[PDB]
C-alpha cells in the first residue's frame, strides 16, 4: 500500500527508539543503577552503529 | 522470671477461665417411657444398649 | 519366629541404618572414595596429582584466623558448612572449598552423642543428611531408564522401519558419552528385508555385514556365526540371506573400514574402538568382543520380527543418582575447567596459578539454587536438584528427604517392581504426580562395589572366558553378564550360583551386590552398580533336617554386640534388590504361611513385615488397609502441612517462618512404625473428643464447628515465629551503609510507619510489641529500613548482631505470636478428612452426653459416605477405648485386631458397643431422638489460617510497565480478572459491567492525531498547545480513553517499526 | 524477667487458667463499672512471682 | 466455566474473616469448605450495578439454561432430614410446631389446624 | 544496672557500639543476642 | 432429592416457574430454616455401626 | 497477559456456608468491607446519610 | 511442652496431677489416672497423651 506501507520500509534506515514507560528503569533507591533489557541492546545497537562509521571515514 | 498478676471478676461467657462448673452430668428417664429417642441396634436394642 | 517377632527385627535395623541411610551412605562414597578416583585420570599436565586431603569444617575471615565451624553457626550466620581440600601435587596445594554433609564423616555431629550435642544446641532428633548452603538447609533429592542395555521396539504400520533394537551406552566411571546404538530392520512385514545399523557419527547408516567385516570377520557364514547359534533355524537364516547380498559388494577389511565416509579410512577405526558401543571397552584387542554383541543384538532383533520374544517392555520397574553421586557429575565438569585452567598459566610462562575458587564457588552455586549444570549461557541444566529442605513438622523433613524425582500416561503408575521399595501412597496430587516417588521404611540404595573381585572370583570357579569361545561344543552354555558386560559362559552353573549366594551370606562380596539367574534363558545376571534400590528379606532356605523353615530363630531374636551387621553376616537375610527379586519367591506372614478378620488366601524368602511397604507418610496413618486407597494418597501430602514441633533447637534457631503446636500429644493410636519416625515424641497434633452429627448446620460441606470454651482452655493454641533479616553492604570504594534512627537529614527516602520502638542500634528490644507497619530495622545509604509485613504483627523474640565472611554488620530480627484457632482456620485428622472452621460454640450451647463429656470437634456424617474412610471411624473407636484403658492402642497397618473385637473391649467399659452415645440437645436439654458417635480422634491442625489469606483491594499500587494493578496479596495486590471471568460476564451480556478492563485498572488519557494516527501530540495541558509538529498540527486533535497496556502495546509497536493508526472516525463504511 | 523456655503468653495463658479464690468473689466489683482508672484494691487481686 | 460461575449477590456485612455464602447456591461455584477461596468484585456506576442486579442476581439464575432445568436444590443437611420430617412416623407437638411456625418468616401467623 | 548485648554461650552482660569489633569478653564466637527490653510488656490471660 | 433437587420436575423448578426467581429464592431460605432447626434438635449421625453386616 | 484479561475493587478470603443467609446474600467480614468503597454522587436524598457516613 | 492446666474438654483441673501420675508409674508400679480421679475419657486423654517436652528443652544451656 503506498501510503501505508511500501515494500522499502521493509528495510530501516532510521531507526525509532522508544521512550522510558516503554524500558523504565529500576533505581536501588538512589545510588545504584539499575536499567531496563531494552534501554541495553538499544546501546548495544548504538555502540555497533558508531564503530561502523568510524571505520567509513 | 518475674511477673505480677492481676484479677478481675467476669464469667465464662467472657472466657472458659472463669466458669467454676467443668462437666456436669444431667439424664432423664432412664427407661425410655417418653420415647424421646429411637435406639440404633442390630437385633435388640435393649441388649446392645447399656443400662 | 512368629509374627511379633519381626519388629525386633525391624528395631534392630534403624537401631543401625537410620531413616536417613542413603543420603549418608552415598556421600562417605564420594568423599572416601570416588572423590580420590575423580582428581585422578585426566589429570597430569604437559605437572600431576596424586592423595588429595579433605578436612574438616573451616572459616577463612579477614580479621581472624581460621575458626573450627559448627552447624548450628552456620545456620545463624549465613555461611557455608564447607571444608578444605588439599592435593600433593608433583612438580600440599590448596584447592577449594567441600560442603559437607550434616551428620556424615567430616561433620562433627557423627560422633557427640545425646548431651554432647544439647551443647551445640543442636537438636539430637535431626536426623540430618542436608547441608546448609548460606545460611538455609538444602536436600539433593534423588534423580531416577537404567543404562547399557538391549531393548527391541516394533515400529507403526507408517514408517521405513519394521522392528529396531537399541542399547543405550555410557562408561560407569569415566566422562560418561550419551550415544546410542540402532540396530535397525527395514522392509515392512512384505516388501522384498534388510538389516542396518547407526553408528556414532556416521551420517547415513551402515548394512551390519560391512560392520562385521569392518571390524575382524570376512567370510559369511562366519557372521552368521555370531548372530545365529543354531545351525538348523533356517528361518532366522534365511532372514539373513538377504542382508548378506547387501555386502556381498565389499570383500575384505579392507575396503569394509573404508565405505564408511587413506585420510577416511583412518577415521573408520577411531568410531569403533572410542565411539561403537563403547561401554566393554574402549581398548583395542577386543574387536572380537563387541562383534559377539552386536551379534547377539541382531539376533534378539529376529528373535522378536519371528513372533518368539515380545516387544520389550518399556515400564518394567526392574530396568537413583543420590546425593554423593550427583556432586560427582559435578565436581568433575568443575576440576576440569581448573585442569584446563592451570593449562594458561603454564603457556604464558617464557621461564600459584591455580585458583582454588572455581571449585568452591562452582560448587555453591549449585547447591545453593538447584542448576546442576555449570551457570555461564548454559541455563541448559535441571532445576530441582538441592532444595529448601521443609520444617513444618518432623514427619515432614524425613519425608522430604527420603524424596525421588523423574524428569518427564504410562510412568506416573505404581507398577509392580514398586513393591517394597517405594511407597504406593505417598505421591503430590496434580501436576507432577508419580514423577515424584517417596522410599519406603525398607528401601536403601546401592552404593558402587568393585567389578574384578568378583570377575577374578569367577574366571577360576567355572567361568571359560568368552575370548575363546565355541557354540556348539558348548551348546547349553549359561552366558553370564557383569555390570552389563559379557566376561564368558559358564558350563553347569547350578553350582557357581549357590557358591556366590553362600559367598554373599558370609559376607565376601557386598550384600548390595545382585546376583540373578534367569534358568528360563540361560544366563547370569552380575549388578555392583550404584543407584540400584533394594529391601531386606529373611531367608527361608528348607534347611531343616527335623521338618520341612526361617533359618532365623527365637534365639536369635531374644540374643537381639548383635547389631543388623551380624543378623547379615550370618546369612539370616538378604538384601533383594528389584532384578534379583525377579527369580525369588517371596512368603508373606512368615507364621501362617474367625467370622471377623480379613479372609486370607518353593519359598526363598519372607516379608520382615507387609507394613514395610510403607514409607515415611503413610506410616503415621491408622489403619490405612481400611480406607480407599486415593484418601491415603492425600493425608500422604496434609501430613506434611500440620504443626507440632520439628526440633527440640527450635529455640535457638533463626529460620523465616516455623510453628509450634502450644500443646502436642501422642496419637490414641499408634503405627507401630511410629516408633522409628520419633512421632510419640514429636506429635502432629492433638487427641480431640470428635463428634460425628448434624447440629447447627454448621458442620455442612466438609466445615467443622469446634467447641470455643476448649478452645480457650487452649486447645490448638500455636506459636508463630519470622525472622527479617539484613545487612550492611560495602564497596571495595570505602562506601558504607548504617544501622541507625534516621529521621530528616536533607533526603526524605523514608517510610510511613514509626521509628520509636528502634533503640539507638538501629534495633529493636526483645520485649516490644510491634505491629501495622512499625519499623523492624534502621538501616540508611550515604533508607533501608525493614518493615514488619502489613497483615502482621506480634513482639520481637530475639535479635542478634554479628560478622559476615566481609566483616559485615550482620543482623537478624525474629518476631513472635501466639495464632489462636479461629472460624475459618483449616484442619483434619490422618484420613483426607480435611475441613474448615465454620464456626464456634461454647459447652451450653454444644450438643452433650450425660456423663458430661462434651465434644471439641463436631463433623458432619456427610464426610464419611463417599469418602468411604473406615478407618477414620475405626481409629475413634479404639482411641475410646485406649482413652479409657492407658493401653496404646495399636492400628497398625495388617496386624490381627478387629472392630468386632475392639467393640467387645468398649462394652467391658460401659459405653455402647459401637460408640454410639445418647444426647441432650444443648439449647433445650431434651434428649436427641437419635445416637451420635462421639469418641476421640486425632486431628492434626494443618497450617492454612484465614488471616494470612484474606486481602481486600480498591486502587493500590499500580505496576509500573503496564500500568495495571500489581500481583500478589503480599503487595497489596489485586485479583486478576483473566480470560474465562470475561466470558461469562459476556455470557451475562453484562456489557456494562465487564467495560468498568478499564476503570478498575488500566484506562489513561492519550492524546492522538487527527491525521498520521499516533501518540504523538506534545500536549502541554494548561496552555492548551497541542502539537505534532512532524505532522505540524495544533488544530485536528483528539483525546482518548484507553488500558494503558494497549497505550503500551501501540508505543511498542511502533519501536518495531510497525505503525497502529488510531483513528476516530470510520471512512471505509459498510 | 523471663528466662523459661516457656514464651511470655504461653505462661499468662496458664495463669489465667490457674483456679482463683472465688469466695466472696460477689463483694467485689467488676473492672467496668468501679470508677479507678484501670484497677485497684476495691476491684481487683494483685500478684508477685518470682522463680 | 458457567454462566453461573459468577452471580451477583446481596451484601451483608458480618465479623470474621470469611465470605459466608448459603448452601444451596453451593454446586454452581461448585465449592465446598475444605479451605476453598472465592474472588468478590464491586460494581461502581448506579448502572454497573443495575447490570449486576438485573442479569446475575442469584435468583435470575435458578433455572439453567444449559439443561433447561434448575441447578440449585437442597443439599446435605437439609436435604436429608427434610426426607426424615416427612414420614408418616414423624410427629411434632405443639411446644415445637410452633417454634417451627416462628422461624418460617412469611408466616401468616396461623396454626393450622 | 544496665545491659546491651549477650553472648549465644557464655552469658555475659557486653556492650559496645560501631567499630568497637563484633566478639565477646573471651569466646571468640562472634553472635550475640540484645538482651531484653526496660519497658514492661502487658498480657492478656486468654 | 427427586421432589426438592436441582431436578427437573422440581418443585423449585416450578415454584420458580410458578411464582417468579424472587417467590422460589425465598423458598430455599424457608425449607432451609424450618428444617435445618428440626434436624438440629432430631439429630444425626454415622459410625461403623451403620458399616457392618447380620451376623449371618 | 495484559489485555485480554487484567489483575482488576475485589477482595478474596475462605468460605464456609452459613444455613441463616438467604439464599442471594454473602456474608462480607467487615475487615473488607471497611476496604472497598463506592463512589456515590452527592444527591439531596442521600447528603444527609453521606454527611455521617463522612464523619 | 509441660502439663495442660484443666482439661480441654470439660474443664477439671490438671495441672497438679502430672507429678503425681508420673510417679505412681516409676515406683508404685502401676489405674494411675483412675486413682488420680481421672474418670471419663476426655480428661483422661488429657493425661495419658502429654509428651513433656519442656525435659528435653531445659536440656538446653542458656
Ligand atoms: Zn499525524
Ligand atoms: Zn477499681
Ligand atoms: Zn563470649
Ligand atoms: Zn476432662
Amino acid at each position: 500500500n503506498e501510503d501505508y506501507a511500501r515494500p522499502e520500509w521493509m528495510i530501516i534506515t532510521v531507526l525509532p527508539v522508544p521512550p522510558p514507560q516503554v524500558r523504565p528503569s529500576i533505581a536501588m533507591d538512589e545510588t545504584t543503577q539499575g536499567q531496563d533489557d531494552l534501554t541495553h541492546k538499544l546501546s548495544d545497537i548504538l555502540k555497533a552503529n558508531i564503530n561502523v562509521q568510524k571505520l567509513e571515514m | 522470671l518475674n511477673i505480677r498478676c492481676i484479677a478481675k471478676k467476669g464469667i465464662a461467657k467472657e472466657h472458659a477461665k472463669w466458669s467454676p462448673c467443668s462437666a456436669i452430668a444431667f439424664e432423664y428417664d432412664p427407661h425410655n417411657k417418653l420415647k424421646h429417642t429411637d435406639f440404633w441396634f442390630e437385633v435388640d436394642a435393649k441388649k446392645e444398649w447399656p443400662d | 519366629i512368629t509374627t511379633e517377632d519381626c519388629w525386633t527385627v525391624i528395631s534392630a535395623f534403624f537401631e543401625e541404618k537410620g531413616l536417613v541411610s542413603q543420603q549418608l551412605d552415598s556421600f562417605d562414597e564420594f568423599m572416601e572414595t570416588s572423590i580420590q578416583d575423580l582428581v585422578w585420570e585426566e589429570p597430569r599436565l604437559i605437572i600431576r596429582f596424586g592423595k588429595i586431603y579433605l578436612s574438616r569444617p573451616t572459616m577463612t575471615e579477614a580479621d581472624g584466623t581460621t575458626h573450627a565451624m559448627f552447624p548450628q553457626e552456620a545456620r545463624l550466620r549465613n555461611l557455608t558448612y564447607s571444608s578444605p581440600v588439599y592435593l600433593d601435587m608433583e612438580k600440599k596445594v590448596h584447592i577449594g572449598k567441600v560442603p559437607i554433609m550434616l551428620r556424615s564423616k567430616f561433620c562433627s555431629l557423627r560422633t557427640l552423642d545425646e548431651v554432647d550435642l544439647y551443647k551445640m544446641k543442636e537438636c539430637p532428633y535431626d536426623m540430618g543428611g542436608y547441608f546448609v548452603i548460606n545460611g538455609s538447609e538444602k536436600v539433593l533429592i534423588a534423580q531416577e531408564s537404567a543404562a547399557n542395555i538391549v531393548q527391541v521396539f516394533k515400529k507403526a504400520a507408517p514408517s521405513p522401519i519394521s522392528h529396531v533394537a537399541e542399547i543405550r551406552s555410557a562408561l560407569e566411571k569415566g566422562s560418561r558419552l550419551i550415544s546410542t546404538m540402532q540396530i535397525k530392520l527395514y522392509g515392512r512385514e512384505d516388501k522384498g528385508r534388510t538389516i542396518k545399523a547407526t553408528l556414532p557419527y556416521v551420517k547415513q547408516d551402515i548394512p551390519i555385514v560391512i560392520v562385521f567385516r569392518a571390524l575382524g570377520v570376512v567370510p559369511d557364514g562366519e557372521i552368521l556365526q555370531h548372530i545365529c547359534y543354531d545351525e538348523n533355524d533356517w528361518q532366522m537364516l534365511e532372514m539373513l540371506k538377504p542382508c548378506i547380498e547387501e555386502g556381498f559388494v565389499i570383500q575384505d577389511k579392507e575396503v569394509a573400514l573404508d565405505f564408511i565416509g587413506e585420510k577416511r579410512i583412518q577415521y573408520a577405526k577411531d568410531i569403533l574402538q572410542k565411539e561403537l558401543l563403547p561401554h566393554i571397552t574402549q581398548e583395542e584387542g577386543f574387536e572380537t568382543r563387541k562383534t559377539f554383541f552386536l551379534g547377539y543384538m541382531v539376533n534378539r532383533l529376529l528373535l522378536c520380527a519371528l513372533e518368539r520374544k515380545d516387544q520389550d517392555d518399556r515400564d518394567h520397574f526392574g530396568k537413583l543418582d543420590l546425593a554423593g553421586p550427583l556432586l560427582a557429575n559435578l565436581f568433575r565438569i568443575l576440576f576440569r575447567k581448573l585442569t584446563r585452567e592451570i593449562y594458561r598459566y603454564m603457556q604464558r610462562c617464557i621461564e600459584l596459578a591455580v585458583k582454588s575458587t572455581t571449585i568452591t564457588s562452582g560448587l555453591k552455586y549449585s547447591l545453593a539454587t538447584g542448576n546442576w549444570g555449570e551457570q555461564k549461557k548454559a541455563m541448559s541444566s535441571r532445576a530441582g536438584v538441592s532444595q529448601v529442605l521443609n520444617r513444618y513438622t518432623y514427619s515432614s523433613t524425613l519425608s522430604h528427604l527420603r524424596r525421588t524425582n523423574t524428569p518427564i500416561a504410562k510412568p506416573r503408575q505404581l507398577h509392580n517392581t514398586h513393591w517394597g521399595l517405594v511407597c504406593p501412597a505417598e505421591t503430590p496430587e496434580g501436576q507432577a504426580c508419580g514423577l515424584v516417588k517417596n522410599l519406603s521404611l525398607l528401601s536403601g540404595i546401592s552404593i558402587g562395589s568393585p567389578s574384578e573381585p568378583i570377575i577374578n572370583f569367577l574366571e577360576e570357579w567355572g567361568m571359560e572366558p568368552l575370548e575363546d569361545y565355541d557354540p556348539a561344543q558348548h551348546t547349553k552354555s549359561t552366558r553370564i553378564f557383569v555390570n552389563g558386560v559379557w566376561t564368558g559362559i559358564h558350563r553347569d552353573p547350578s553350582m557357581l550360583v549357590s557358591t556366590m549366594r553362600d559367598l554373599r551370606r558370609s559376607g565376601a562380596i557386598s550384600p548390595e551386590v545382585s546376583i540373578i539367574r534367569d534358568i528360563r534363558e540361560r544366563e547370569f545376571k552380575i549388578f555392583t552398580d550404584v543407584g540400584r534400590v533394594y529391601r531386606p528379606l529373611f531367608i527361608v532356605e528348607d534347611d531343616e533336617s527335623k521338618d520341612n523353615e526361617l533359618r532365623i530363630t527365637k534365639e536369635h531374636i531374644r540374643k537381639i554386640v548383635y547389631g543388623w551387621s551380624s543378623l547379615v553376616t550370618s546369612g539370616v537375610i538378604e538384601y533383594v534388590d528389584g532384578e534379583e527379586e525377579e527369580t525369588i519367591m517371596i512368603a508373606m506372614t512368615p507364621e501362617d504361611l474367625d467370622t471377623a478378620k480379613r479372609i486370607k488366601p518353593t519359598f526363598t524368602h519372607c516379608e520382615i513385615h507387609p507394613s514395610m511397604i510403607l514409607g515415611v507418610a503413610a506410616s503415621i496413618i491408622p489403619f490405612p488397609d481400611h480406607n480407599q486407597s486415593p484418601r491415603n494418597t492425600y493425608q500422604s501430602a496434609m501430613g506434611k502441612q500440620a504443626m507440632g514441633v520439628f526440633l527440640t533447637n527450635y529455640n535457638v534457631r533463626m529460620d523465616t517462618m516455623a510453628n509450634i503446636l502450644y500443646y502436642p500429644q501422642k496419637p490414641l493410636a499408634k503405627t507401630q512404625a511410629m516408633e522409628y519416625l520419633k512421632f510419640r515424641e514429636l506429635p502432629a497434633g492433638q487427641n480431640a473428643i470428635v463428634a460425628i452429627a448434624c447440629y447447627s448446620g454448621y458442620n455442612q460441606e466438609d466445615s467443622m464447628i469446634m467447641n470455643q470454651s476448649s478452645i480457650d482452655r487452649g486447645l490448638f493454641r500455636s506459636l508463630f515465629f519470622r525472622s527479617y533479616m539484613d545487612q550492611e553492604k560495602r564497596f571495595g570504594i570505602s562506601i558504607v551503609e548504617e544501622f541507625e534512627k534516621p529521621t530528616r537529614a536533607t533526603t526524605l527516602r523514608l517510610k510511613h510507619g514509626t521509628y520509636e520502638k528502634l533503640d539507638e542500634d538501629g534495633l529493636i528490644a526483645p520485649g516490644v510489641r510491634v505491629s501495622g507497619d512499625d519499623i523492624i530495622i534502621g538501616k540508611t545509604t550515604p533508607d533501608a529500613s525493614t518493615p514488619l509485613r502489613s497483615t502482621e504483627n506480634g513482639i520481637v523474640d530475639q535479635v542478634l548482631l554479628t560478622t559476615n565472611q566481609e566483616g559485615l554488620k550482620f543482623v537478624k530480627v525474629r518476631m513472635r505470636t501466639t495464632k489462636v484457632p479461629q472460624i475459618g482456620d483449616k484442619f483434619a485428622s490422618r484420613h483426607g478428612q480435611k475441613g474448615t472452621i465454620g464456626v464456634t460454640y461454647r459447652h451450653e450451647d454444644m450438643p452433650f452426653s450425660a456423663e458430661g463429656i462434651v465434644p471439641d470437634l463436631i463433623i458432619n456424617p456427610h464426610a464419611i459416605p463417599s469418602r468411604m474412610t473406615v478407618a477414620h471411624l475405626i481409629e475413634c473407636l479404639l482411641s475410646k477405648v485406649g482413652s479409657i484403658r492407658g493401653y496404646e492402642g495399636d492400628a497398625t497397618p495388617f496386624t490381627d485386631l478387629t472392630v468386632d473385637a475392639v467393640s467387645n473391649l468398649l462394652r467391658d467399659n460401659g459405653y455402647q458397643s459401637r460408640g454410639f452415645e445418647v444426647m441432650y440437645n444443648g439449647h433445650t436439654g431434651k434428649k436427641l431422638m437419635a445416637q451420635v458417635f462421639f469418641g476421640p480422634t486425632y486431628y492434626q491442625r494443618l497450617r492454612h489460617m484465614v488471616d494470612d489469606k484474606i486481602h481486600a483491594r480498591a486502587r493500590g499500587p499500580v505496576q509500573v510497565l503496564t500500568r495495571q494493578p500489581v500481583e500478589g496479596r503480599s503487595r497489596d495486590g489485586g485479583l486478576r480478572f483473566g480470560e474465562m471471568e470475561r466470558d461469562c460476564m459476556i455470557a451475562h451480556g453484562a456489557a456494562g459491567f465487564l467495560k468498568e478492563l478499564m476503570e478498575a485498572s488500566d484506562a489513561f488519557r492519550v492524546h492522538v492525531c487527527g491525521i498520521c494516527g499516533l501518540m504523538s501530540v506534545i500536549a502541554n495541558l494548561k496552555k492548551n498547545q497541542f502539537e505534532c509538529r512532524s505532522c505540524k498540527n495544533k488544530t485536528n486533535i483528539y483525546q482518548l480513553h484507553i488500558p494503558y497496556a494497549a497505550k503500551l502495546l501501540f508505543q511498542e509497536l511502533m519501536a518495531m517499526n510497525i505503525a497502529p493508526r488510531l483513528y476516530t472516525e470510520r471512512s471505509g463504511v459498510s | 524477667m523471663n528466662t523459661s523456655v516457656l514464651a511470655d503468653e504461653f505462661i499468662s495463658h496458664r495463669l489465667g487458667l490457674i483456679p482463683l479464690v472465688s469466695e466472696d468473689v460477689e463483694e467485689m466489683k467488676y473492672s467496668r463499672d468501679c470508677t479507678c482508672e484501670d484497677y485497684c484494691d476495691e476491684c481487683s487481686v494483685v500478684l508477685e512471682l518470682s522463680a | 466455566l458457567h454462566k453461573m460461575s459468577m452471580m451477583a449477590h446481596r451484601v451483608k456485612v458480618m465479623p470474621y474473616s470469611t465470605f459466608r455464602l448459603n448452601l444451596s447456591v453451593t454446586s454452581p461455584y461448585n465449592a465446598d469448605f475444605d479451605g476453598d477461596e472465592m474472588n468478590l468484585h464491586v460494581p461502581q456506576s448506579e448502572e454497573t450495578r443495575a447490570e449486576l442486579s438485573q442479569l446475575c442476581a442469584v435468583p435470575l439464575q435458578i433455572v439453567s439454561p444449559q439443561s433447561n432445568k434448575p441447578v440449585m436444590g437442597i443439599v446435605q443437611d437439609t436435604l436429608c432430614g427434610v426426607r426424615k420430617m416427612t414420614l408418616r412416623d414423624t410427629f411434632i407437638e405443639y411446644e415445637q410446631v410452633m417454634n417451627m411456625l416462628f422461624w418460617v418468616p412469611s408466616w401468616d401467623g396461623v396454626v393450622p389446624q | 544496672y544496665g545491659v546491651k548485648y549477650t553472648c549465644g554461650a557464655c552469658a555475659h552482660n557486653f556492650s559496645l557500639n560501631k567499630s568497637d569489633p563484633v566478639r565477646c569478653k573471651e569466646c571468640g564466637h562472634r553472635v550475640i543476642y540484645k538482651a531484653r527490653t526496660k519497658r514492661m510488656s502487658k498480657f492478656l490471660t486468654t | 432429592k427427586k421432589t426438592v433437587g436441582s431436578g427437573g420436575g422440581g418443585l423449585i423448578h416450578t415454584v420458580m416457574r410458578e411464582k417468579g426467581p424472587k417467590i422460589c429464592a425465598e423458598l430455599f431460605g424457608n425449607i432451609q430454616k424450618v428444617v435445618n432447626y428440626w434436624l438440629l434438635h432430631n439429630g444425626f449421625s454415622i459410625g461403623i455401626g451403620d458399616a457392618i453386616a447380620d451376623a449371618s | 497477559g495484559n489485555l485480554m484479561g487484567k489483575r482488576v475493587f475485589s477482595a478474596r478470603t475462605v468460605i464456609s456456608g452459613d444455613p441463616n443467609l438467604e439464599l442471594d446474600q454473602v456474608g462480607v467480614p467487615i475487615s473488607i468491607a471497611k476496604t472497598l468503597s463506592y463512589p456515590e454522587t452527592v444527591t439531596q436524598y442521600n447528603i444527609h446519610r453521606l454527611t455521617e457516613y463522612v464523619r | 511442652m509441660i502439663i495442660p492446666v484443666r482439661c480441654f474438654s470439660c474443664g477439671k483441673v490438671v495441672g497438679d496431677k502430672w507429678d503425681a501420675y508420673l510417679r505412681l508409674l516409676e515406683e508404685g508400679k502401676q489405674d494411675a489416672l483412675d486413682e488420680l480421679k481421672l474418670k471419663r475419657y476426655c480428661c483422661r486423654r488429657m493425661v495419658l497423651t502429654h509428651v513433656d517436652l519442656i525435659e528435653k528443652f531445659l536440656r538446653y544451656n542458656p
